[PDB]
């Protein structure tokens, strides 16, 4: 996360074991989507006081894992 | 551009089978389409952006439903601007 | 797949050369600049109190991940 | 005009990074002056403003919006003005860095128009704008989909000059 | 508290009294400013930060904003009678 955040400000964090860049990985898009879904209920949570509904992130990811398993017989 | 529209239509149709892999990418493409529409002052580019938005709406209602307010607000601001 | 060895971070050292209230000559910071250090504004609570409070806060932040460690803070 | 502006730029250069003190005194009058200027003084003023931005680096943020507004208002088809504004853009990006992405969308339409219609001999204006895009760096992540198709057409059009197509290829290679 | 006292250089309204930070466009007139002839200078807003003067009495430095746009700075004196100063 430090690498992804610092990239936008012309700064490249460095680690002694050189990690390949991870700012472009697709999972960060899922991170943004999950954050957007989770915090979109905050106005009602704070003001109205609704019941926090759990994010469907893990359910969707397990669904994707199931889809992969459905036809993942080959050593792909 | 037509191949692009067909690809987005298929991906939107697949938003239900593999949401974990489709929904984030569709969100990112929605981001790019919205900013393209808002910023690009080119008629053809805005035509393609709006057509993309329509395809995404038709094929990914679940994806766009939470973002109804921003998408509608951007469309309104475009509608109030001073090509058919 | 077996783990060859399990290492433990027994101790943590926090050297904080913050130099509260003094700007380093190398960089001339802007009038607003950046004032949040470990979510603490040093100028609000005085130099030495800010330095100690930031050190304690950073120790707490690290303890969030590794509570069981000997934390020793060096302040300037 | 030229005498006082040259003097101001020289004083700021000699002072170095201590010149940030005079920003509130200089910048508002400077921007109003560029606004009310006419003729060949405009390009010289933009050049000196770019030098001033280079000297000021990160401290030009409060006046950055006004500078962008001036550039949008005074951006035209004129080759000299286009070249000067492109150079000012390069100095602006090397001054700001990460914060430039905030003001990039304002200037994007002008770049798109420049790519669409450019009759400059050899498309040298396009090449210089390509160099500026190279200098943009990570600020282009949220607008790469906007800037890229112009460059793709630039190096895919056979009628375009070889130097311009080569510049487009180098720009894409750098952004990679 | 003796050790803590010197560190209290400035006071922010959000800690000491969020109600004053809430106050906006009050019809209440600026103190010592009402005149039957001149227009009423009502309080527009109160500045969020008060700069405490490092003195024995530690008087605050309050500054209000009037409806006319001109700042009015005042000193908040504690544990001292000001009726004598009013008569003077």
């Amino acid at each position: 996360l430090a690498e992804r955040i610092m990239r936008s400000y012309n700064c490249t964090p460095v680690s002694s074991p050189r990690l390949p860049p991870t700012y472009m990985h697709a999972m960060w898009q899922a991170w943004d989507l999950a954050v957007d879904i989770c915090l979109s209920q905050l106005p009602t949570i704070i003001e109205e006081g609704t019941a926090f509904r759990h994010s469907p992130f893990f359910a969707e990811q397990l669904t994707a894992f199931q889809v992969w398993l459905t036809m993942g017989v080959e050593n792909r | 551009f037509e191949i692009r529209e067909l690809a987005i239509c298929t991906v939107g149709r697949l938003s239900s089978m593999n949401p974990a892999f489709v929904m984030p990418f569709l969100r990112k493409m929605l981001i790019q389409i919205l900013t393209e529409l808002e910023h690009s002052g080119i008629g053809r580019i805005k035509e393609q952006s709006a057509r993309m938005l329509g395809h995404l709406v038709s094929n990914a209602p679940r994806l766009i439903r939470p973002y109804m307010e921003p998408i509608l607000k951007a469309l309104i601001l475009k509608l109030k601007d001073p090509n058919p | 797949w077996r783990m060859k060895d399990r290492m433990k971070t027994v101790s943590v050292a926090l050297v904080l050369c913050l130099n509260v209230g003094v700007d380093p000559p190398d960089v001339v910071k802007t009038t607003p600049c950046a004032r949040l250090e470990c979510w603490i504004d040093p100028l609000s609570m005085g130099p030495q109190k800010a330095l100690e409070t930031i050190g304690a806060n950073l120790q707490k932040q690290y303890e969030n991940w590794q509570p069981r460690a000997r934390y020793k803070q060096s302040l300037d | 005009h030229t005498m006082v502006v040259q003097a101001i730029t020289f004083i700021f250069k000699s002072l170095g990074l201590k010149c940030v003190q005079f920003l509130p005194q200089v910048m508002p009058t400077f921007l109003n002056v560029i606004r009310v200027c006419d003729g060949a003084i405009r390009e010289f003023l933009f050049q000196q403003l770019g030098m001033l931005v280079s000297f000021v680096k990160s401290h030009i943020r409060p006046y950055m919006d006004e500078i962008v507004t001036l550039m949008r208002e005074f951006w035209v088809m004129n080759t000299s003005i286009q070249s000067t504004i492109i150079l000012l853009i390069e100095q602006i990006v090397v001054a700001l860095g990460g914060e430039f992405k905030l003001y990039l969308p304002q200037l994007i339409p002008h770049m798109l128009r420049v790519f669409m219609h450019d009759n400059s001999p050899g498309r040298i204006v396009s090449i210089k704008l390509l160099a500026a895009i190279q200098l943009f760096g990570a600020n282009l992540d949220d607008y790469l989909h906007l800037l890229l198709p112009p460059i793709v057409k630039l190096f895919d059009a056979p009628e375009a000059p070889l130097p311009s197509r080569k510049a487009a290829l180098e720009t894409v290679d750098r952004l990679t | 508290i003796s050790k803590q006292l010197p560190q209290l250089t400035s006071l922010e309204l959000q800690y000491v009294s969020p109600k004053l930070l809430m106050c906006r466009d009050l019809e209440l007139a600026v103190p010592g400013t009402y005149d039957p002839n001149q227009p009423i200078i009502r309080i527009q807003s109160i500045a969020p930060s008060l700069q405490v003067i490092t003195s024995k009495q530690r008087p605050r430095k309050l500054t209000l904003m009037g409806s006319n746009g001109h700042e009015f700075v005042f000193l908040l004196k504690g544990h001292e009678d000001l009726r004598q100063d009013e008569r003077v």
